[PDB]
């Protein structure tokens, strides 16, 4: 035959790459307005016999995400009224109401005018956890560690979806395959132009919103023998969460200098209540019995799977820590892990705290004051999912125990980036024809 | 589950002889040396790589589930505890004995 | 250089209770996980369990659960770590000797080894 | 088929929907901005590096070309009758990853030779 | 040298001699200027993309081998090259430019597999 | 010969080596190289493209070697073609034209608008 | 360490640990002796051959 060499250009052929993805999505902290107007059809081609090798544990648009999600964080926390002159002795008497103990301080503080040669004397219903001792002299908790600066009034915090898109030259997979765990070949493969509606949404021991499975309950874990690796559980049904402050607030504008304004509690119009969150029995007992379900396929059908309340550590990481409304709540979930499942209208009440000195994606220096927020506040969220670690040194003599997870927060973008891989097209190609100049 | 079988309790060895303990295991497993009470001290990190710094004489190999920590002219130093680990499970280790 | 240095031996009580702490520098100590081992006397090493030092989340075992407690503290200008190991309610079989170890990667392959406390009840 | 839809397809079927992939290649005041620049001139900078290739070897504004260089066995020894049926292009890539330096390089070669050629057969 | 869209005035008859004039002020040169040269360079690459998907890289003038719908325009060729400019002739094609775009794609699409075809005899 | 490596090369050696020089001509503030690389970076495509629109409109696009029908005028040098390709390099005879390179820019620009021009009427009739 | 304000150190030389003495460079006598005759030979050409 004798052949010779024939270029093709435009081969449909790719090879896995890393490059940074660029924000489309239909004020807040998450920019939207500098992102792109995504189109509103999305183009999905279903890629017919092509199996490709996923694995989400080492997925780059995991940290990519969260990097751009740190930095769109701090550009919008920079340019506004940073709270230094509040760091100072306060003298903090217990709140008017007869009694959780001492969860509210009123703390009266001399504080800076907008004459510099003036001090005034404000108070600020400060909460137990932002507070620390130093009888009556407390400071702010941030003092000796952190920088603190306002979050910022007008800025909200409520997540609104964006989708990651890949620039030209690059094509991003999803996987529509169902029941498929994070690495593999996954044989159902579609090229899409950008991902799903993916909202930003922290939180730890329970992935709230997000999307919901397809089939049923998935267990994800970068190995499954190792402890220090997170289990990430996807439901295949939400549960409702109903999340409530009641205290209803009264927010005051004090001058801390020329044209800064820091916003206090300066009151509460109504009944000193605990704030919390609603989860129904029985949704959340059949969650669990799907849950220890899929988690005995992995472990075997003799084990007494149960699950106990988070171990010790910060706040963020042993209390169901989220943000509703403006307002960061931190829920004792020792009610929702509990039960020891063995091999065959009522509602659990969690105790939220609520914090307003922040520090968010595992950093120090950088402290952050979420303003009060003015009257009730009400959420409603989809429990979708949870991050769990199993205690180690089982001698292999069963009983396994799961508790509530960490506040890692990149275990939380890999549960909506699972299903997609990032890769660059190679349009050249050479192959032998009886073609011939 | 994790399974661990190790090598007797205890390998008489003379200088300049060639000893393999080996241990039987489903995980990563590194091999660790034990001198008299002091902190352990890592020989060998996965199945069959260096740790930075250690004696070149030190050397394993896996097969199947077994792995041999191959030493090559063995000095009076050497003789210590040694022992196999995967993940938090720890076998009570040999004791070469010179 | 990378260094884990441990605190004196103690002798305590029998029902009392015991700390043991394990200052760590040299290194980005908020990246590698810091377990806690056990040697008893003349038996092979035991596992008491390991501390995330950025979330502060610990993890024992069924054995160890509810007595241990396993604590980190990051003194001011992040120059030195201290993980704490507590025991609450000792007893005969406590005699050992505590390391606190660096899990360098997924392989747990510990090469950094604190010096050693030893306590007797 | 849409854009990478014969990515599953015969090689032959694909020769007719090189096209879409074809056309597909193109398309800190925040932090969106300076990362969509830099995908912007890498886009552009692949795109540029694709095209001087296809025209240092003559191939320059075609999809499909011939070339006068010989295929010579020691890249592949495989029957042209089932390449175009029984094969999809990934596949096809992951064989002959690791020779597409030195048949570039005899691309260029060959047409500078036939450019020389050219030229000279021009002159008279 | 009329200069820099000189012809955009005069029929079609002389504007064509000065298509060399626009087509090279298409390429003469903080974050916005950045993004300005950016978006410039890729329409020009758009441009010169759409030519070369058409069989007319590298010409100003190209002859193709699309046949000319009447339902397009009902005017002759003397009155289109020597009554109107390019202005009002592109007001007069304004909704009818991406099906003569994708017919010219098709044709060339014909024009390359025929060549293939042909030259693989 | 490498990259450049025809430098001191004649005319006529360096021509069998164009391609050595034309790959190396597109191989390659949040911090200081940042903006500053990228701002070079897109002057490098500009001229490559600038270069590449040069080609096209004199219709050598694609070629590295390419004729044209503009005649040598005697006054821009009166050296013979062996005293060219035989004696001189590159970098000497780019030296002797610069001041005529951009007349010898608008023939080449001309005389292909006139051959574009000629090939149209001659394919309409 | 002196905290000066919020997350902000001051780092001070607290006391020096033994006796109190002075920094210092050392240069080899009979390498920069030579070096310096190299580098007067090589000026003597640009200054003549006479100079001092
Ligand atoms: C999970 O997704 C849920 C929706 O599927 C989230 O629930 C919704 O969350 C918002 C949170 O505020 C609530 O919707 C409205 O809230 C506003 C208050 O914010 C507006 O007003 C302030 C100033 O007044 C302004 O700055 C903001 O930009 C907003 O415009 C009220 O106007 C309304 O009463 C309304 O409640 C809902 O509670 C809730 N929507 C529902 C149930 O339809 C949920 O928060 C997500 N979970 C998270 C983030 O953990
Ligand atoms: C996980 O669940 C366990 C068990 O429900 C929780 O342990 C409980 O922790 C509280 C708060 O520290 C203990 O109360 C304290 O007890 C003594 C008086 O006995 C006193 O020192 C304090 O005033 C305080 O009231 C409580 O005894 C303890 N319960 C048990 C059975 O040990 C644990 O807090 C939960 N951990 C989480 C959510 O991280
Ligand atoms: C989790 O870490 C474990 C190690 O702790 C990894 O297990 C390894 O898995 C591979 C793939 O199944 C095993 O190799 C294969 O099996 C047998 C030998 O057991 C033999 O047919 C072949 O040699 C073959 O490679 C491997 O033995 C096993 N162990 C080790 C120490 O590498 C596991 O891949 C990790 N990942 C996950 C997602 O579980
Ligand atoms: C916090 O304490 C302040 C005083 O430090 C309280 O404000 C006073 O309340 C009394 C009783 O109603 C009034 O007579 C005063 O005029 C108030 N203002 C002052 C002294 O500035 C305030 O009510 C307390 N807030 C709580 C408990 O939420
Ligand atoms: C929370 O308290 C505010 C006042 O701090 C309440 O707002 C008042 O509502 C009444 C009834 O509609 C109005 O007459 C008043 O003018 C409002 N006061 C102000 C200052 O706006 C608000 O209703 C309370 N919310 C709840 C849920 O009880
Ligand atoms: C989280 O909730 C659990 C369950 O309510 C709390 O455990 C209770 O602790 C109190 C003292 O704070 C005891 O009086 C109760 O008997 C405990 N309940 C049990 C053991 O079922 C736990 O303390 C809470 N965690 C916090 C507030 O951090
Ligand atoms: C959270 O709050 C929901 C309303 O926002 C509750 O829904 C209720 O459901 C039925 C109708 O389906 C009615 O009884 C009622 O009007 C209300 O809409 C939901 O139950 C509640 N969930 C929990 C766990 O408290
Ligand atoms: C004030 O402080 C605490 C807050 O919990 C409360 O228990 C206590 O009774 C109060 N002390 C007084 C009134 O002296
Ligand atoms: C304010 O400063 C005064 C002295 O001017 C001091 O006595 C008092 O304790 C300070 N605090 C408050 C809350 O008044
Ligand atoms: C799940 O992953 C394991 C290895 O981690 C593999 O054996 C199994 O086949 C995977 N599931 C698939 C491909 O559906
Ligand atoms: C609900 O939990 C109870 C025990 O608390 C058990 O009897 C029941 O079977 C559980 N339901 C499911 C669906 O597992
Ligand atoms: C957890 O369950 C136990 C019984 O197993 C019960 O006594 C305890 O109160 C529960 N804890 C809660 C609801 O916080
Ligand atoms: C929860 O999920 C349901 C679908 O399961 C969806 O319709 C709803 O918007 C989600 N959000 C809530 C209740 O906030
Ligand atoms: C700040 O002081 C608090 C007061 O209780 C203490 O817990 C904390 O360790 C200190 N932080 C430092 C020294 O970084
Ligand atoms: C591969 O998919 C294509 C369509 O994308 C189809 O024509 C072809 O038959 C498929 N392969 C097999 C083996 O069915
Ligand atoms: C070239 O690459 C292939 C595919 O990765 C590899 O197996 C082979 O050893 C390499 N060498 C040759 C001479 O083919
Ligand atoms: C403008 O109109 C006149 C009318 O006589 C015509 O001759 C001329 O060519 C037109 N164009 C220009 C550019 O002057
Ligand atoms: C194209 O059609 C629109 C109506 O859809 C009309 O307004 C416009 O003038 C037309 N353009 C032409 C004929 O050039
Ligand atoms: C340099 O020039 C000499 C003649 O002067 C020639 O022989 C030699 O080959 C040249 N070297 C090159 C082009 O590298
Ligand atoms: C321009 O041409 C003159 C003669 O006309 C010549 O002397 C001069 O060297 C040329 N310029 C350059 C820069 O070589
Ligand atoms: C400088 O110190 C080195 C050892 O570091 C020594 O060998 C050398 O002689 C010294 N040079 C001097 C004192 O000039
Ligand atoms: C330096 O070296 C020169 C040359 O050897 C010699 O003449 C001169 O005396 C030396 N200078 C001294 C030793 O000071």
């Amino acid at each position: 035959e004798n052949l010779w060499v024939t270029v093709y250009y435009g081969v449909p052929v790719w090879k896995d790459a890393e490059t940074t993805l660029f924000c489309a999505s239909d004020h807040n902290v998450w920019a939207t307005h500098a992102c792109v107007p995504t189109d509103p059809n999305p183009q999905e081609i279903h890629l017919e016999n092509v199996t490709e090798e996923f694995n989400m544990w080492k997925n780059n648009m995991v940290e990519q995400m969260h990097t751009d999600i740190i930095s769109l964080w701090d550009q919008s926390l920079k340019p506004c009224v940073k709270l230094t002159p509040l760091c100072v002795t306060l003298q903090c008497t217990n709140v008017t109401n007869n009694i959780m103990r001492g969860e509210l301080k009123n703390c009266s503080f001399n504080m800076t005018t907008e004459l510099r040669d003036k001090k005034q004397k404000v108070y600020s219903l400060f909460y137990r956890l932002d507070v620390v001792q130093i009888n009556k002299e407390y400071r702010l908790i941030n003092c000796n560690t952190s920088a603190i600066t306002q979050a910022c009034p007008k800025v909200s915090f409520e997540p609104i979806p964006i989708h990651y898109c890949a620039p030209a030259g690059f094509a991003i997979l999803k996987c529509k395959d169902k029941k498929f765990n994070g690495t593999g070949p996954c044989p159902s493969v579609s090229t899409v132009q950008c991902t799903h509606g993916i909202k930003p949404v922290v939180s730890t021991q329970l992935l709230l919103n997000g999307s919901l499975a397809e089939e049923e309950v998935m267990i994800r874990s970068e190995n499954i023998t190792n402890n220090a690796k997170n289990i990430l559980v996807q439901f295949n049904t939400p549960v409702q969460i109903n999340c409530t402050r009641p205290n209803n607030n009264t927010r005051k504008s004090i001058r801390i200098g020329p044209g800064q304004a820091f916003y206090a509690t300066g009151d509460i119009i109504g009944d000193i209540r605990q704030a919390h969150c609603n989860v129904s029995k029985a949704t959340w007992n059949e969650t669990l019995g799907k849950v220890v379900k899929q988690l005995r396929k992995h472990f075997g059908n003799n084990t007494i799977i149960r699950f106990a309340n988070s171990s010790g550590g910060d706040l963020e990481v042993t209390t169901h820590s989220f943000n509703c409304g403006g307002e960061f709540f931190y829920c004792n979930t020792s009610g929702l892990f509990n039960s020891t499942w063995i091999s065959n209208n009522d509602s659990i009440t969690l105790p939220c705290r609520i914090k307003q000195i922040i520090n968010m994606w595992q950093r120090i220096g950088q402290a952050m004051y979420a303003p009060p927020i003015q009257g009730v506040i009400r959420c409603v969220s989809n429990i979708t999912g949870l991050i769990l670690t199993r205690d180690g040194g089982s001698t292999n003599s069963t009983t396994e125990t799961f508790r509530p997870g960490g506040g890692d927060m990149r275990d939380n973008w890999r549960s909506e980036l699972y299903k997609y891989k990032v890769v660059k097209i190679e349009p050249l190609g050479v192959a032998p024809t009886r073609c011939k100049r | 589950d994790i399974q661990m079988t190790q090598s007797p309790s205890s390998l008489s060895a003379s200088v300049g002889d060639t000893v393999t303990i080996t241990c039987q295991a489903n995980g990563y497993l590194n091999w660790y040396q034990q001198r008299r009470g002091k902190a352990p001290k890592l020989l060998i990190y996965d199945g069959s790589k260096l740790e930075r710094g250690v004696p070149s004489r030190f050397s394993g190999r896996r097969w199947g589930q077994e792995y041999n920590l191959t030493i090559n002219n063995l000095q009076p130093e050497d003789i210590a505890t040694y022992f196999c680990q995967v993940y938090e499970f720890v076998v009570p280790g040999t004791r070469l004995d010179l | 250089q990378v260094q884990l240095l441990q605190s004196g031996a103690a002798v305590t009580k029998p029902g009392a209770s015991v700390r043991v702490s394990c200052e760590a520098s040299g290194y980005n100590i908020r990246d590698y996980f810091i377990h806690w081992w056990r040697q008893a006397p003349g038996q092979g090493l035991q596992w008491v369990g390991w501390i995330n030092p950025k979330t502060g989340q610990p993890n024992n075992p069924r054995q160890f659960q509810g007595r241990v407690s396993l604590t980190r503290h990051a003194s001011w200008d992040f120059d030195t770590y201290s993980f704490y190991m507590d025991l609450k309610a000792l007893r005969s079989d406590d005699t050992a000797v505590y390391f606190c170890a660096r899990q360098r990667s997924d392989y747990w392959d510990f090469d950094v080894w604190g010096s050693g406390t030893q306590v007797t009840v | 088929l849409g854009f990478l839809g014969a990515a599953g397809s015969t090689m032959g079927a694909a020769s007719m929907t090189l096209t879409v992939q074809a056309r597909n290649l193109l398309s800190p005041g925040t932090v969106w901005g300076i990362k969509q620049l830099q995908a912007r001139v890498l886009a552009v900078e692949r795109y540029l590096r694709d095209q001087q290739l296809l025209g240092i070897w003559g191939c320059s504004g075609k999809l499909i070309c011939c070339t006068n260089v010989p295929w010579n066995s020691s890249w592949s020894n495989r029957n042209l009758s089932e390449i175009w049926d029984n094969m999809t292009w990934l596949q096809w890539d992951k064989e002959i990853s690791n020779y597409t330096q030195i048949i570039y390089g005899l691309l260029e070669e060959s047409q500078n030779q036939q450019e020389k050629n050219e030229q000279d057969l021009l002159a008279l």
